[PDB]
């Protein structure tokens, strides 16, 4: 997932290399995401800002 | 479904408080009383201790619960009922939590009366936990609400005779 | 025939502090109130002119 | 830290809550933390909270 990628999980270290893009495609049921549990603020915020880079 | 049930009774959950907690500004027929799902309390021998309860949504749907937080206008009513000048209350759950802490300081009269206590709510999820652990000023909940949200729906205001 | 239907909401409620959302749900209300009226108005006057020249 | 950089710059951080007053203790030697995060525009004051949580 964004948050769980984002955050450096140590999964998901397949896509370093991946710069620019256009958009991201997630899973439906991303479950490597955040191990740590907690509450991650402004979650939504982050996935629309980053969902365009250069 | 709307199943309001029992989650905290109030004969054998809180042996160590006093649970008989009244108000006047929320009299019925011409005396005092207390909201009927919620649970006002108060100390014991001069003594409140630290309460800390949970709960297990066995159930397979939803359930809804609701507490509340008291306010004491002044410094001396809230030493006199709970026996302590800085209180704190928190709320955990599976992926929910907060911290609630009292404010003290004097208020407009609202209904003849100036303290407040600020209600809040939450959801569960089949098989997840709520811990409420709190040393003061905590309206515990009594009865919940297990609830089965059916593709939204809207609220109408009318006045329209019943047909 | 064509008038699609599905299960529709009421404008909400919101608290004085939250006002932004209340006009835009009144702009997105009322853009779509204005769209139907003259939509819908000048189809059955164009409409009824194809119907009187067929007769 | 200053963006000396000609682009904005997206920088994260996290508090940790210890479960009981005794690990905090341990791996940080007092009872009251408080962490600051401050810039131009923004500024927040977390403090930790302690407290019993489901597994
Ligand atoms: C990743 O997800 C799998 C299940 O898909 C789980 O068994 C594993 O413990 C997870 N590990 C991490 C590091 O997220
Ligand atoms: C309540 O009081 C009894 C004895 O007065 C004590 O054993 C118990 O630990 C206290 N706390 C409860 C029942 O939560
Ligand atoms: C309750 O308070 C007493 C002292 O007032 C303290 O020793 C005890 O650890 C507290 N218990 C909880 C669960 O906070």
């Amino acid at each position: 997932s964004v948050a769980g990628w984002i955050l450096g999980n140590p999964e998901c270290e397949l896509l370093i290399s991946k710069e620019s893009w256009s958009y991201i495609v997630e899973t439906p049921n991303p479950e490597n995401g955040t191990c740590y549990p907690g509450y991650f603020a402004d979650y939504e915020e982050l996935r629309e800002q980053l969902s365009s880079v250069s | 479904s709307f199943e309001r049930f029992e989650i905290f009774p109030k004969e054998s959950s809180w042996p160590n408080h006093t649970v008989t907690g009244v108000s006047a500004s929320c009299s019925h027929n011409g005396k005092s009383s207390f909201y009927r799902n919620l649970l006002w309390l108060t100390g014991k021998n001069g003594l409140y201790p630290n309460l800390s309860k949970s709960y297990v949504n066995n159930k397979e749907k939803e359930v809804l619960v609701l507490w509340g937080v008291h306010h004491p206008p002044n410094i001396g009513n809230q030493r006199a009922l709970y026996h302590t000048e800085n209180a704190y209350v928190s709320v955990v759950s599976s992926h929910y939590s907060r911290r609630f802490t009292p404010e003290i300081a004097k208020r407009p009269k609202v209904r003849d009366q100036e303290g407040r206590i600020n209600y809040y709510w939450t959801l569960l999820e089949p098989g997840d936990t709520i811990i409420f652990e709190a040393n003061g000023n905590l309206i515990a909940p009594w009865y919940a609400f297990a609830l089965s949200r059916g593709f939204g729906s809207g609220i109408i205001t009318s006045n329209a005779p019943m047909d | 025939e064509k008038m699609n239907t599905q299960f529709t909401a009421v404008g909400k409620e919101f608290n004085k502090l939250e006002r932004r959302m209340e006009n835009l749900n009144k702009k997105v209300d009322d853009g779509f109130l204005d769209i139907w009226t003259y939509n819908a108005e000048l189809l059955v006057l164009l409409e009824n002119e194809r119907t009187l020249d067929f007769h």
